[PDB]
Order: structure tokens, then C-alpha cells, then sequence
């Protein structure tokens, strides 16, 4: 008379990227990251160029590319009704990627650092959830990107209102609420290059909610993390013996010292060790061979080895590594290994989450926190129901402050260091120098590093 | 495209229904259609009927001659003397063919009449207006008519339109196929007290000038075939659904309670239909009718389905709420895709029967649970297998003999055995869950809604059929509905599963390479049995090593014998680490019966189940125990319980009793571990240590804490060790000793489970528990030391049957005082009695079962009453009582008992083509030749089943007991 | 090799917006002519010269992360570029409150939450100066 099936014991729980993002190219996906680059992780600074015509000094003139909009437009179009008429798969080269071509939209995120996100190449759908009326309903208000489905299953943490369309963000990565705002009237976007400056305008820019994250980050040493560096690794050493023109295939150490400094040399011969030898004399001498019986992978074995969201994931858990190590439990909670963890656990319904709480992005009553609460005088319909509802009522509040079109007005010690300093003037003098740090984060971790020193002996 | 056989095209019928007389079973009517001809030189219009009287035809008001014959009523001839079955069988295909509406034809042959002639040449209306009557329908409407005394509706008197497929031609004249769409005016006139239920909407209900009658019409705008028509007139309940407004529930008088119970799930059955198809549900109404004296089931027409009363139960009986549930399910998964889009050709069947039999699956998933659905799965798998196996094979999509391995034509739905029917429908759903599989579920979604989107756009058009055939679907249109969605076709796996007509058979054992570290497997197929076809396509394996589960793609071909797959290290033996398994989890396995040098625990040949197939793997039995043991797949765990009935060591006893006593293990496992545990238990006698089988478990399970031969008060409320405590004593029962005797131990050990039954506490009915008692007492019986062929009295009784014999009179009898939900313990009582009279102990005697089959009782007494009947006169040879089960074939009241009697005595033949026995008079052969030709004439369900009891009884040839 | 492209969004005086805007519309590379865009050594200023009128920059650090996402079908988008960064036209003065949208207004004031324990590059500095000394003392100190 019920389900009966133990479900939970037997089972306890489409995009595709540009040939870039799933080859795994190293401009699109880096392979060491520095702690200036982990501090700059998804806002790169505007460089300087050494050489290019930008690198001079002086006014620079932009140019307009709407000849080159259209022009590749029809180009394409030209491409797909050739092809028989259907829809073709056209980002095929990294050129594909610009943005000088094709209709753009920005996506702006609520959060300050999401527990996921995309690197540059890969793909995203837009799903336009919509909950018919009770009965008779006239159908999705229509909306200009995306496909509509009907959820009578609300894929986020609340419930749909009957008649309301939300879009949202799908992809393997995450899944979140996205709104449609028009863009300011002053705002233009300028794509520079080494040779110069180009502008388009933008129509189009979304607010994109809090993220619901559907890939679990690893923790930093967990299994899933070495595991996921010594892929990486092998597949970087494969596709340097795809592209090596001799005929016994051969790289050299330093290549892949360039492009992973941070690996000790033992791991790095490790993953050669297998695949390859070392030759010391005569011809190939100082090169890593490919070995004669080795067969080496082809490339759809080499793309089944790592996948691009195992690196965006690995890339949030370094990142997130470096903002908790620069800030000296609650900052811990915060990261995004325990909270894809608990997100994931919530979603098969092991555990319920505090919808209030400290892991909380916005840092007010808006958004949700995802950090693990049992599912356990009701013990049992009053503590699920209560979720539930918190879930749909902080859903609905987001909602309605992300649409929101209207304008908003601009608005343990007590201790402190000091340092005295001996050193000795030209000629000879030997002056002494009181220097006060009233600032207690420098003091932090000018300490710190006295009492690691102090035991470093 | 759809270019019709017919060479008009009917727009609109008016079905009118007078004086229905229950005293006299009459009706009297007219029948209005409404043709315009679309070939010139219409002259002759042929038009269904059967048992109609026909009384005038006048066609624009213009007096025309008709002439009636219909071929089906004597196939062959009286005086001829073949009496061999494929004769029959190419008559009987002939006769059908004849009046099929499919082809050109039809049984009531109308002549234009010479002035309307100028009328018919420029296409031209014509208004048929034919009168009739049913004198006293022998098909088609069955009067269920009580013999109570008072009016009609005090004594609870009602009419129902039976039968299946285009059998609308048995109640008024019409065009009969699937393919004649046309909208429908029906009206009633029927008595004041009474209620007239058919398809379309109810524009009104107005009286009679005497106020003693009254008249209900009903308009069905969306153009549904002549089949698709149905009609229910009675005394009925009303209860409007208090959750959907559209729907209202119709029962029998006093049974309101029951149906306010039973249809209130009905709702989330609509919800999820709607959900998963993104179209609302057609029609503007809905009704759900429950009768007595039902053909079937459960029947479903345009906008109304057909239910019997004895699915209705109440809310403290189960084991009957899930069979009710998916009944419901299956008649609305119909009405989506058998009455809503209909059928193009006869060919093109597999197409709705596969659509209905998928979506009604996808409930039984999202409603109980995947693993009901892996096991439904399987159990429906087994049943193709061994069917197709035993006789040739079900071919979905002929191409018009196709199959000529089989004893009936397939050309007509009315000259199917039943059986053939039912793996018809069980094969089409296997085949569109293959589908599902080549091409995911959501784009299979996709076809369906395309498939809906088109028929409902076609539905509200006024054009006579320009577009009133997209509502018709073909197997063509199905598969460029699916090319059109996915790009892929799949017209390999079409051409293998759907146009050839077999199932495969594999057969495995592997060995495993130490040296180079490989798993060489070795599949060779059977394609040389009768039943069985040649596969060639890629095949899924999945091997479960030391370090996880990993899948493989074999690739099939005809020369192929050895498939070497690679293997992983065994590096979780050299430390103690979980071994990770096929979901995400991992569990800790005692290693110490595996093998040494292999690293892989248990391998599987098609997990998914993605062909249609029957495996025989040569594992290793700690392979079985392991895969018993640690597997998160239960048709794994079934078919590792079902292998290791031949390994009778005591780690399969071990393995078999650790998942007995684990919960969230799946409780269908473990009813089947409780018979796999008594036949090992039964094969390991002079080595078994303690007790008996399961009586430690059972008192450790259900029993009291300080009393263990006690049996705790019955509380019926988790489901699961509830349907486990009722099916471990019947195991329990085939336990024997050295002697070949049960023993007295699990015997006393029933009686106390029965002595020390208290129900007084618990929310749930007692009936099936009770019933599962009696079942269990029947099994322990033994055949009894009869010597020198001793009368069985009663002083010369076994001192162990006397106590079973006291226990079932007196559930019996109390069972005529305080009766059960469906008079459970009667059929148990009743099946229990045959067994004590198949062995020695009660004098075989036929009277008792006898005065059980009788026409006031029961149908579920009446049906195991005349199974003991069947299987008596199979054991001892008995003439009159032949003659009484066909006399009672010729002449019972309710159609459905006359159709399981044939079909029980075609299960249990009274003996073969191969026995001699001495009912094989040239008598017998006459009178089962004219039971097929004639007096089976009216049903043609009965006429299969005759034709099918010839086949079973005298063979394709000529009866060979004869002159 | 490739190097990944750097978009940034250039914010204008109302008026100045319409001119540029109109002339982006138009197509033609008339406007090529009219907007220079000259980025000075300091790295944070500059001049945007609309129609030959110079305007004053500042290059100023957005509060959220955008990306701008290309699309052939307007059903699957694919990520282009991160956008940081915004050079308006009329340390903590390149830092940019609120950000682009109406509804994140006071973004890193209100709906941003601060954790918390340049300072670095300070410490690392000051461990310079020890390292150059010879003698060093400290003392955690009281009000002085």
C-alpha cells in the first residue's frame, strides 16, 4: 500500500564545452596558480603589454565590429544551412571564443566567491522553469533565451508560485536562479588585445542568484584532490608527447617544471617513470622517450581522463585554500568543500541544512547557508516541515530582491607591537630604531612567523 | 498518411437507446450515421452488426433493402468431416476477414437505393437511419439482473457493454475499426431510478411525460472510433471526486464507503500522467464504474473506464490497496494512449499497447520505488522467456502467413489465444523500454507529448478526417516522430526486437589469466531452439573486482567465442580497505572464501537488462554468496538466490539466513530467500546441525521476548515484516526429514501460529495472514502409506492430518459465519482440501468443490472450486465430470468463469496428444469441434479457448482417436 | 599561443553615452576617429576623448565577478571572458561600491558577508628590516 522498496539503501542519491575547454588548454585552464593569482581568481587585472601595438604609450583609437558581428553571423549561418539545416556544434578553436562575435549577455553573480564556477570555454544552459496555473493556464510567458520546461518538481530548495516562470543557470556545475535586468545606458564593453581596442554594446545583463551546487569540491589533501593533480599531471605529460614532432617521442623535465613548479620532481618522474625513459648519451640525450610497447592514449581516452569540471572544482578548493590561509571554525564551515558536501547531502536527503546561519554568502537574512544539520516533542514532521517552509520563504525573498527594478540610494588584548631595530650607518654609526605597529593584523602575522621561526630552529 | 479501406467516410452517429427491459434482457434502438461517400458509384454501404435484429434502414428518408449473413457463426460447415485444427484455424481467419471493417467489409450489406444514386455520384451526403433491437443478447451488453424481488433498482439490477477490441458491433450497428473516427450524439432513456453512464459529456437528463423514465444525453465532440464506445445503466452510487471535479465514481448500491476509499488515489495517478506527458488529459470528463460479473478487470473506453467491484476494499485491508492501484493506473495509461490516439492499422498495436504498458511502468517506478520496478521488470522478462520458449514467439509489428509456428493467425485481434494476447502486451512495453534505453527517457518523453500535441490539435477540427487522422498512429509515424526528436533511428533495433520475433539465450563462463592479469569470458549463444534468434550487437558486462565495479562493451558477432577484458590490482587484500561497489558506497566483505590470485568478486552478463534474455552464468558460489550478499541491484539478488538452490554448502545457508534477517534489504528478496533457504534446508538433511529452518529467526523476528513458542499480537502496520511473517511458515512447511515426512516440530509449530492468532489491536484485516495459515498447512502434507489400496475412513486417518483437517473445518466454518474480505480462507480451505485429496487422506470425491461452483457464490470460490474440479478429472480419469465442466462451459451466466475454466483446463488438460486415455472417444472430438465452430460463436474469447483446448488436447493434425 | 582577451566595461557621462552609443549603432569607422581611449602609467587613470573632448578616468575594481557569455542559438551560452573592472568617465578610491545592476546597490556594504582575523607585503617588509639589523626587540605593548 506504500513504496517498500528500500530506495535509500539500494541507490543513496548534455553540455557540451568548446574543444578548448574539454582538451584542456592551458590559457583556458591554468596548471599552477600563485597566491597572487589565487588572490585575483575570476578577476584578472588589465595588464600591461610588453610588446604590441597597445604597449606604446599614447591615445588609442577603438573600433567598431558590427560589420564583423553580422559578417561572421551570416558566415555561420551559411555553415549551418550547408551542414542540412540543424543545429551545428561551431566553438571549435580557441578564435571561436572571442568576443567579437555573436550575441553576448553578461551574467553578474550575487556572491563575492561561489562555491563553483565556470572557466572560460565552457558551456551553460538556460532552463526556464515554469509552474502552470491550478487548471486552465495560457502558457510560459515567453522569454528570449533559453527553453522552457514545466517543474511541477522545484529543482531549487523552494517551491515554485502556480503561474511563475523562473529562469535559471544549468549546467554540470551548478544550477542557479538568473534574472533579466536591462543594462545601464552609459555602459559599453571594451574587448582590448595586443593590437587594440574594440567596442560593443551590451542589452542584456542577468543577476545570477545563489548558486545550488551539483559537483561536490574536494577538501584540500582528500583523496579526490591528489587524485585529480596526478590526472591532471599525466594528462599535461600525454598531450606534450602528442605534440612532440620527433619520431620516438620525446619531451623534456623542464617543460613540465614550467608548467607545474610547484611539484617536487620525485612525483613528476613518478608519473614518467611508466611511459617513459630518460636517455642520457648519445642521440635523445637529456630527453624523456616515449617507451616502444607503450601505446599512448588517443585523445578521446586523454578527455575521459580529467574532466573540466573536476577542475573547476579543484580550482574553487585552491582558492578557497588561499582566502582561508590569508585569514589566519565559522570561516571553515564557509568553505566550499563543506558546503557542496552538505548541499549534495541535503539534495539525496541524508541531513537537512540551517537555512540561517553563519555560511550565509550574503551576510543578512537574504540567501541561504548550506552547513549540515541532523535530520533529528516531534522529532520527525515538525523538524522537516519547518525546513521546508524556511527554504521556500528565504527562495521567495531572494526572488524578489534580485528582480527588484527599483533604485537604491546610495549610502582580545587591546595590545599593540613594537619593534626596536639595531643597524650600523656608512662610516661608522650604530643607530637604533622604536618603529610602533598599531595595526593588529600586521601584527598577526609579523608574529606568527617570530613563534614558527623560534620553533623552526 | 491514412488512406481509408471504406469507401465513405463517416462524420457523426446518433446512438438512441429505448425500453431497456431487465425482465426481458431487451433493448430496443436506432442508430443515425451520417456518410459522405468518397468514391462514386457508392451503391452498396457495409456496415457491423451482430445479434442485432435489424428492423427497417432508410436512407434519406428513402425505404432501402438490406441483406445480412455472418460467416462467424458456423466457421465450417456441419457435414464436413475434417476435424483437424489448422482447418479451423484458416476458416476461422477467413470468416474474421470477412467481416473485418479493416478491409472493405462487413456483415450488414445496405443497397443504395436507384434515386439517391444522382445524389451519391457528386459527393454527396447520405443519413442512414437504421432501427434495431436485442431480443436477448448473448454478448456484448451483459444484464447482471439479481433475483431478489422489488423494482429493478431496489434488487440492484444493471446492464454493461463486455468484451474486447471491436466488440461494438454486438450491441448496435456500426463501422468497427479503430480507424472510423467520428463525434457521437448518445442518449439514453432509461428508468427514474436509475443512472446511464457512457463517454462523452452529459448535456442534460430530461424526464419522461410520465415521470417514470428519464433521458440522459451525451455529446462527444472529440471524434473517437465506434470501439471506443461504452454504456453502464444502473442503480449506481455517485460520489463526485472531492480533489478533481471532472471525475465522478460510480458503484453498486452499498458500496459507497469502499469506492470513497479505493478512488481516492486516483488523483496523483492524473497528476503524475499529466506531468511526465505535458498534455492534460483529453476528454472533459471522467468516470470510473464498478460492476458485477466483469469481463475483464478493468476495461477502458473514450472518457470512462470499467472496473469490477471486487477491487473495491476498504482502509483496514491490505495486500489489495497496490493491485487496485495499478489497475487504476493501467486504465488511465489507456486512456491516454489506446482511446485518445488509436491505432492505424492492426499492425501499429505494439506501438499503444508499448506506450501504455511504459508510462503505467514509469508510475509503478515513481509510485513504489525502483526497485518494484526492477523486479516488475524482470518478473515480465522471465514471463516473454518462457513463453516464447515454449511456443515460438510473439511478433510484434506483422507485415501482411507472417507466423506460421503457431496454431492461430495474427492477422485479426479476435483470433489471438488470450495468452498470446497478454505476452502481446507484456512484450510491446519490454520492447519500448529497450527504446528508452537506446534513445534516454526525457527525448522518448519528447515523442510521446509530439505524438499527444498532434492528436490534439487534430482533435478539435471540424474537417471530416482531413485532419482527424492525425489522431491514428502508425509504426512509420512512430519511428519519424523519433528520428524527428533525436536524430538517431532505430531501425536496427526495430528490425531485431519488433520484425523477427525471438528472444536470446547466453551462455557463460569465464576463467581468469593470472600471468597477464585478464578475465577471459566465454558467451556462446542457443540459436538452433525452436523459440530462439541469433544476437550481433554490443553487450554490457559488469565485473565487480577488489577495487569497484566496472563496466564493459563486448562486442557479439557470430564467430565470437573468448572475450578478454582487463583486470584491476588486489591491493585492498594486501591492507583491510572497503571494497567500493556499484553505487557510491563501500562495505567491508570477508574475504576469506575468494580466491587467492583473482582479484573479482562476482561478474554479471547484461545487468540493465537491455536485451531480451536469458542468462546462464557459471559462477563460483562464494561469487553467488558475495553478489547475494553485498549487491545494490535486486534482480542480482534474485538471480543469485535463484543460483544458489544448486550450491547447497552451508556459506549459501549462511549467506541465504544473513539476508533474512537484514532489513533495508528488499523485502521481495528475502520472501524468495525464505524458499530458497527451505529447498537447501530440504537437500542438506543428515548434515543439518540444529532446529529446523527459520523457527529460530521466526521467534527471534515475531515472536514474544519471554515466550518463544507464543507468536506476538498481530500489528500489521510496517508492510514489510508483514509480508515477510506471512510468507515464512509456508516455507517453513516444506521442510522434511530422513523419512521424507515434515517434521512434527514445524508442524505443532503452524498450529500454535494459528492457535495463538489475536487481531483484536491492529488497524489491518487478518484475512490474508490467515490465509497464508491455511496455505502453510496444506504444504506440510505429505502423501499417506496407503497399503493394499485401504478405503481412506476416518479411523485410518494420519494422526498428523486429523489436526490439519480439525484446524481447516474450522476456518471454514467460521468463514460461513464471519466471512472474509474476498473469502480468502474459503479458496485457501478449498485448495488445501484438494491437497489433502491428491494424497491419500480424504476420499477423492468432486461434490464438495461441486456445490462451491455453483452460480450464487463467490467468483474467486467459484473459480478454485473448479480448479479442484479440472484437477480431479485430470487424476482420476472421470467422464461426467468432463462432461459437467463443458456443460458448464456451454451455459453459465458470468462469461469471465466460463473463460477461466477453459482456460484452467487448457493449463491442466485431462491429458495430452501424446497420453491414451479412455476419454479419447470420437464423441469428445465432436464435441469440442462444435464447441468450436458453433456455441462458442458469441464471445471470442471462448472461441480461442476453445480452439486452444483443441490444440492442447488433439494437436495441429488430425485427432488420431478416431476412424 | 593564446592569450585569453581582457573585457572591461567603460562607463560614460549621460550625454557622452548617447553620442557613443549612436555612433556604435551607426556602424561606420567614423567613430574609430571620434573615441581614444589613452590609459596612463599610474594604471588606475586615464582619458577617454569622446569626439576629441577629453574626459577623466578612473579604472575601478567591480564588487561582483560578471562574465560575458557568447551564444549561436540563444539555448546553450558559452563563457568568453571575466570582467573585473570598469573604467568610469566624468587603493580605496579604485574600489567600486555598488555594482552594475539596479538591484546590487550598497553591494559590498550590505549584501557582502566580511570575514576577518597589502598588510603582507607590510609584514614582509618589516622582516626585511629585521634581517638587515643586528640586534631586535620586541614587546607586546600596553596604552603608551
Amino acid at each position: 500500500p506504500w513504496n517498500l522498496s528500500n530506495d535509500e539503501y539500494y541507490y543513496p542519491k548534455i553540455i557540451q564545452h568548446s574543444i578548448p575547454a574539454v582538451e584542456l588548454r592551458q590559457p583556458f585552464f591554468p596548471t599552477h596558480m600563485g597566491p597572487i593569482k589565487l588572490r585575483q581568481f575570476h578577476r584578472p587585472p588589465l595588464k600591461k603589454y610588453s610588446f604590441g601595438a597597445l604597449s606604446q604609450p599614447g591615445p588609442h583609437s577603438v573600433q567598431p565590429l558590427l560589420k564583423h558581428i553580422k559578417k561572421k553571423a551570416k558566415m555561420r549561418e551559411q555553415e549551418r544551412q550547408a551542414s542540412g539545416g540543424g543545429e551545428m556544434f561551431f566553438m571549435r578553436t580557441p578564435q571561436d571564443l572571442t568576443g567579437k562575435d555573436g550575441d553576448l549577455i553578461l551574467a553578474e553573480y550575487s556572491e563575492e566567491n561561489g562555491p563553483l564556477m565556470m572557466q572560460v570555454g565552457m558551456a551553460t544552459k538556460i532552463k526556464n522553469y515554469y509552474k502552470r496555473k491550478p487548471g486552465k493556464d495560457p502558457g510560459a510567458p515567453d522569454c528570449k533565451y533559453g527553453e522552457t520546461v514545466y517543474c511541477h518538481t522545484s529543482p531549487f530548495l523552494g517551491s515554485l508560485h502556480p503561474g511563475q516562470l523562473l529562469q535559471a543557470f544549468e549546467n554540470n556545475l551548478f544550477r542557479a536562479p538568473i534574472y533579466l535586468h536591462k543594462m545601464p545606458e552609459t555602459d559599453f564593453l571594451i574587448i582590448r588585445t595586443r593590437q587594440g581596442y574594440y567596442i560593443r554594446e551590451l542589452v542584456d545583463i542577468f543577476v545570477v542568484g545563489q548558486q545550488c551546487p551539483l559537483f561536490e569540491v574536494p577538501g584540500p589533501n582528500s583523496k579526490r584532490a591528489n587524485t585529480h593533480i596526478r590526472d591532471f599531471l599525466q594528462v599535461f605529460i600525454y598531450r606534450l608527447f602528442w605534440k612532440s614532432k620527433d619520431r620516438p617521442r620525446r619531451i623534456r623535465m623542464e617543460d613540465i617544471k614550467k608548467a607545474f613548479p610547484s611539484h617536487s620532481e620525485s612525483s613528476i618522474r613518478k608519473r614518467l617513470k611508466l611511459c617513459a625513459d630518460f636517455k642520457r648519451t648519445g642521440m635523445d640525450s637529456n630527453w624523456w622517450v616515449l617507451k616502444s610497447d607503450f601505446r599512448l592514449p588517443t585523445e578521446e581516452e586523454i578527455r575521459a581522463m580529467v574532466s573540466p569540471e573536476q577542475c573547476c572544482a579543484y580550482y574553487s578548493m585552491i582558492a578557497a585554500e588561499q582566502r582561508l590561509k590569508d585569514a589566519g571554525d565559522d570561516e571553515v564551515r564557509t568553505a566550499p568543500w563543506n558546503t557542496t558536501r552538505a548541499f549534495i547531502a541535503a539534495m539525496k536527503g541524508k541531513c537537512l541544512l540551517e537555512v540561517t546561519g553563519v555560511a550565509d554568502p550574503t551576510g543578512c537574512g537574504e540567501g541561504f547557508s548550506y552547513v549540515k544539520i541532523p535530520n533529528k516533542r516531534f522529532s520527525v514532521a515538525e523538524h522537516q516541515e519547518r525546513y521546508k517552509e524556511e527554504c521556500q520563504r528565504i527562495f521567495d525573498l531572494q526572488n524578489k530582491v534580485l528582480s527588484s527594478t527599483e533604485v537604491l540610494s546610495t549610502d582580545a588584548t587591546g595590545r599593540c607591537l613594537k619593534i626596536y631595530r639595531t643597524f650600523r650607518d656608512e662610516e661608522g654609526k650604530e643607530y637604533v630604531r622604536c618603529e610602533t605597529v598599531r595595526k593588529p593584523a600586521v601584527i598577526d602575522a609579523y608574529v606568527r612567523i617570530r613563534t614558527t621561526k623560534d620553533e623552526e630552529f | 498518411g491514412f488512406e481509408s479501406p471504406r469507401p465513405y467516410k463517416l462524420t457523426h452517429q446518433v446512438v438512441c437507446i429505448n425500453n431497456i427491459n431487465f425482465q426481458r434482457k431487451s433493448v430496443v434502438g436506432f442508430v443515425e450515421l451520417t456518410i459522405f461517400p468518397t468514391v462514386a458509384n457508392l451503391n452498396r454501404i457495409k456496415l457491423n452488426s451482430k445479434q442485432c435484429r435489424i428492423y427497417r434502414v432508410r436512407i434519406n428518408d428513402l425505404e432501402a433493402a438490406f441483406i445480412y449473413n455472418d460467416p462467424t457463426l458456423e466457421v465450417c460447415h456441419s457435414e464436413s468431416k475434417q476435424r483437424n485444427l489448422n482447418y479451423f484455424s484458416n476458416a476461422y481467419a477467413a470468416a474474421v476477414s470477412a467481416v473485418d471493417p479493416d478491409a472493405g467489409n462487413g456483415e450488414l450489406c445496405i443497397k443504395v437505393p436507384s434515386e439517391l444514386w444522382k445524389h451519391v455520384d457528386e459527393l454527396k451526403v447520405l443519413k442512414i437511419h437504421i432501427n434495431f433491437s436485442l431480443d436477448q443478447p448473448k454478448g456484448g451488453l451483459h444484464f447482471v439482473v439479481p433475483s431478489v424481488e422489488g423494482s429493478m433498482a431496489e434488487r440492484g439490477a444493471h446492464v454493461f457493454s463486455c468484451g474486447y477490441q471491436n466488440s461494438t458491433r454486438f450491441w448496435f450497428p456500426c463501422v468497427d475499426s479503430y480507424s472510423e473516427l467520428c463525434t457521437w450524439k448518445l442518449e439514453f432513456t432509461v428508468d427514474a431510478a436509475m443512472v446511464a453512464v457512457s463517454n462523452g459529456d452529459l448535456v442534460e437528463t430530461v424526464y419522461t411525460h410520465d415521470m417514470r423514465k428519464k433521458t440522459f444525453h451525451y455529446m462527444l465532440t472529440i471524434p473517437t472510433a465506434a470501439s471506443n464506445i461504452s454504456l453502464a445503466i444502473g442503480p449506481f452510487e455517485i460520489l463526485v471526486d472531492p480533489y478533481m471535479h471532472e471525475v465522478t465514481h460510480f458503484c453498486l448500491p452499498q458500496l459507497l464507503p469502499l469506492l470513497k476509499h479505493t478512488t481516492s488515489y486516483l488523483h496523483e495517478v492524473f497528476e503524475f500522467y499529466e506531468e511526465i506527458l505535458t498534455c492534460r488529459y483529453p476528454y472533459s470528463c471522467f468516470k470510473t464504474v464498478f460492476i458485477d460479473e466483469a469481463y475483464v478487470e478493468v476495461a477502458a473506453y473514450a472518457s470512462m473506464s470499467i472496473f469490477s467491484t471486487n477491487l473495491l476494499h476498504s482502509a483496514m485491508i491490505i495486500d489489495e490497496t497496490p493491485l487496485t492501484r495499478r489497475c487504476l493506473a493501467q486504465s488511465l495509461a489507456q486512456q491516454f494512449f489506446g482511446c485518445f490516439i488509436s491505432r492505424m492499422s492492426w499492425s501499429d498495436e505494439w506501438v499503444l499497447k508499448g506506450i501504455s504498458g511504459y508510462i503505467y511502468g514509469l508510475w509503478m517506478k515513481k509510485t513504489f520505488g525502483v526497485n518494484e520496478y526492477r523486479h516488475w521488470i524482470k518478473e515480465e522478462l522471465d514471463k516473454i522467456v518462457a513463453y516464447e520458449l515454449k511456443t515460438g514467439g510473439v511478433l510484434l509489428h506483422p507485415i501482411f502467413n507472417p507466423a506460421s509456428h503457431l496454431h492461430f493467425s495474427i492477422k485479426h485481434p479476435h483470433t489471438l489465444s488470450w495468452e498470446y494476447y497478454s505476452m502481446f502486451q507484456c512484450k510491446a512495453h519490454l520492447v519500448m523500454r529497450l527504446i528508452e534505453n537506446r534513445i534516454s527517457m526525457e527525448f522518448m518523453l519528447q515523442v510521446f507529448n509530439k505524438l499527444l500535441s498532434l492528436a490534439s490539435t487534430a482533435s478539435s477540427q471540424k474537417f471530416q478526417s482531413h485532419m482527424w487522422s492525425q489522431m491514428l498512429v502508425s509504426t512509420s509515424g512512430f519511428l519519424k516522430s523519433i528520428s524527428n526528436v533525436s536524430g538517431k533511428d532505430i531501425q536496427p533495433l526495430i528490425k531485431q526486437w519488433v520484425d523477427q520475433s525471438g528472444v536470446v539465450k547466453f551462455y557463460g563462463s569465464f576463467a581468469f589469466n593470472r600471468k597477464r592479469n585478464v578475465l577471459e569470458l566465454e558467451i556462446k549463444q542457443d540459436y538452433t531452439s525452436p523459440g530462439t534468434q541469433k544476437y550481433v550487437g554490443p553487450l554490457k558486462v559488469t565485473v565487480q573486482e577488489l577495487d569497484g565495479s566496472f563496466n564493459h562493451t563486448l562486442q557479439i558477432e557470430e564467430n565470437s567465442l573468448k572475450h578478454d577484458i582487463p583486470c584491476h590490482s588486489k591491493s585492498r587484500r594486501n591492507k583491510k580497505k572497503k571494497i567500493p561497489l556499484m553505487n557510491g558506497e563501500e562495505v567491508d566483505m570477508d574475504l576469506s572464501a575468494m580466491d587467492a590470485d583473482s582479484p573479482l568478486l562476482w561478474i554479471r552478463i547484461d545487468p540493465d537488462m537491455s536485451v531480451l534474455r536469458k542468462v546462464e552464468f557459471e559462477q563460483a558460489d562464494f561469487m553467488w554468496q558475495y553478489q547475494l550478499r553485498y549487491e545494490r541491484d535486486v534482480v542480482a539478488q534474485q538471480e543469485s538466490i535463484l543460483a544458489l538452490e544448486k550450491f547447497p554448502t552451508p556459506a549459501s545457508r549462511l549467506a541465504l539466513t544473513d539476508i533474512l534477517e537484514q532489513e533495508q534489504c528488499f523485502y521481495r528478496v528475502r520472501m524468495s530467500a525464505c524458499f530458497c533457504l527451505a529447498k537447501i534446508a530440504n537437500s542438506m538433511v543428515s548434515t543439518w546441525t540444529g532446529p529446523p529452518a527459520m523457527k529460530s529467526l521466526f521467534t527471534r523476528m515475531f515472536c514474544c521476548k519471554s515466550c518463544p513458542n507464543i507468536v506476538k499480537t498481530n500489528n500489521f502496520m510496517s508492510f514489510q515484516s508483514y509480508f515477510l511473517q506471512k510468507t515464512m511458515p509456508v516455507a517453513m512447511a516444506l521442510l522434511r526429514d530422513v523419512h521424507n515426512l515434515c517434521p512434527k516440530e514445524v508442524l505443532t509449530f503452524i498450529l500454535d501460529l494459528i492457535k495463538y492468532n489475536d487481531n483484536r489491536k491492529n488497524k489491518f484485516s487478518d484475512n490474508y495472514y490467515r490465509a497464508e495459515m491455511i496455505d502453510a498447512l496444506a504444504n506440510s502434507v505429505t502423501p499417506a502409506v496407503s497399503v493394499n489400496n485401504e478405503v481412506r475412513t476416518l479411523d485410518n486417518l494420519n494422526p498428523d492430518v486429523r489436526l490439519i483437517l480439525e484446524e481447516i473445518t474450522r476456518f471454514l466454518n467460521m468463514e460461513k459465519l464471519l466471512p472474509s474480505y474476498r473469502h480468502t480462507i474459503t479458496v485457501s480451505c478449498l485448495r488445501a482440501i484438494r491437497v489433502l485429496q491428491k494424497n491419500g487422506h480424504v476420499p477423492s470425491d468432486p461434490a464438495l468443490f461441486k456445490s462451491y461452483a455453483e452460480y450464487g457464490h463467490f467468483v474467486d470460490i467459484r473459480i478454485a472450486a473448479l480448479e479442484a474440479v479440472v484437477d480431479y478429472t485430470k487424476v482420476d480419469r472421470s467422464y461426467e465430470e468432463l462432461q459437467w465442466l463443458l456443460n458448464m462451459i456451454q451455459n453459465d451466466p458470468v462469461p469471465y468463469v466460463r473463460h477461466k475454466i477453459l482456460n484452467m483446463l487448457t493449463k491442466n488438460p485431462p491429458f495430452t496428444k501424446n497420453m491414451e486415455s479412455p476419454l479419447c472417444n470420437e464423441a469428445l472430438v465432436d464435441q469440442l469441434w462444435k464447441l468450436m465452430n458453433s456455441g462458442t460463436s458469441h464471445d471470442w474469447r471462448l472461441r480461442c479457448g476453445a480452439v486452444d483446448l483443441y490444440f492442447t488436447l488433439f494437436g495441429l493434425s488430425r485427432p488420431s482417436c478416431l476412424p | 599561443p593564446h592569450e585569453l582577451e581582457s573585457q572591461f566595461i567603460l562607463r560614460l557621462p549621460p550625454e557622452y553615452a548617447s553620442t557613443v552609443r549612436r555612433a556604435v549603432q551607426s556602424g561606420h569607422v567614423n567613430l574609430k576617429d571620434r573615441l581614444t581611449i589613452e590609459l596612463h602609467p599610474d594604471g588606475r587613470h586615464g582619458i577617454v576623448r569622446v569626439d576629441r573632448v577629453p574626459l577623466a578616468s578612473k579604472l575601478v575594481d567591480l564588487p561582483c565577478v560578471m562574465e560575458s557569455l557568447k551564444t549561436i542559438d540563444k539555448k546553450t551560452f558559452y563563457k568568453t571572458a571575466d570582467i573585473c573592472q570598469m573604467l568610469v568617465s566624468t587603493e580605496k578610491k579604485f574600489i567600486w561600491n555598488h555594482g552594475i545592476t539596479l538591484p546590487l546597490k550598497n553591494v559590498r556594504k550590505r549584501r557582502f558577508r566580511k570575514t576577518a582575523k597589502d598588510v603582507e607585503k607590510e609584514v614582509k617588509r618589516l622582516l626585511s628590516t629585521d634581517a638587515e639589523a643586528v640586534s631586535t626587540r620586541w614587546e607586546i605593548i600596553a596604552e603608551d
